[PDB]
């Protein structure tokens, strides 16, 4: 049984840890303060309660997400507007390896869009992600994200730069 | 994965 609950401080080091093994973009500590802190980044964890060795409150998968204002968004022109709107970009999503393929990404993504389904002046989600990532390029096809953008060399990689593709979720009529 |  996996459970989801808010990140917390007790969550830092591994959090870093499935970072820098899992994404090659490399981030800075007040990243992480800033989420395991709560305040303006909004995040899930997945647990396996079922961990032995004392790690059975140990994450196994995260998302993370941030609200932006839709009108100063790079989508902007793609949004219908109706309060001020906003949009919930994903910072960053993983499952580590072990657990993948058991649907905790979609049951993550499905935490965020819930949380923005239930923010009135929520426009929808969307989210980079690298050219080639292939599994998750079809997760998130399969749950209805369009692709609206290539972004040519959008990321800087070891002197190389990678295309990143931005998909989109689009929400309450948006 | 968001930009650096
Ligand atoms: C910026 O961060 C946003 S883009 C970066 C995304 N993260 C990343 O690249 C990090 C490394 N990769 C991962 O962490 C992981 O590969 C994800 C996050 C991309 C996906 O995680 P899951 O593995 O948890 O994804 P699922 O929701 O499991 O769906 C994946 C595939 O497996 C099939 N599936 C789902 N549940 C299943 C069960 N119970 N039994 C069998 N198969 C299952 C899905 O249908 C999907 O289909 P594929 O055709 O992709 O295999």
């Amino acid at each position: 049984t996996i459970c989801f609950r808010p990140i917390n401080p007790s969550d830092l080091e591994r959090l870093e840890q499935i970072h820098r093994d899992i994404f090659p973009i490399r981030y800075e500590s007040e990243f992480f303060q800033n989420v395991v802190n709560g305040g303006d980044i909004v995040s899930w964890a997945a647990v396996d309660r079922s961990r032995p060795d004392g790690h059975s409150e140990e994450l196994i998968g995260f998302v993370t997400a941030k609200i932006v204002l839709a009108k100063e968004s790079e989508i902007s022109d793609l949004i219908r507007y109706d309060g001020e709107g906003t949009l919930v970009y994903i910072l960053t999503l993983g499952v580590v390896e072990t657990y993948r393929k058991r649907g905790i990404a979609k049951a993550l993504i499905n935490e965020v869009v819930k949380y923005s389904s239930g923010i009135p002046v929520c426009r929808g989600v969307y989210l980079h992600v690298i050219a080639h990532n292939n599994p998750a390029i079809r997760l998130y096809k399969r749950m209805s994200f369009r692709c609206v953008r290539r972004l040519h060399g959008f990321y800087l990689i070891n002197g190389q730069h990678f295309d990143s593709y931005l998909f989109v979720y689009f929400i309450n009529g948006s | 994965m968001v930009n650096a």
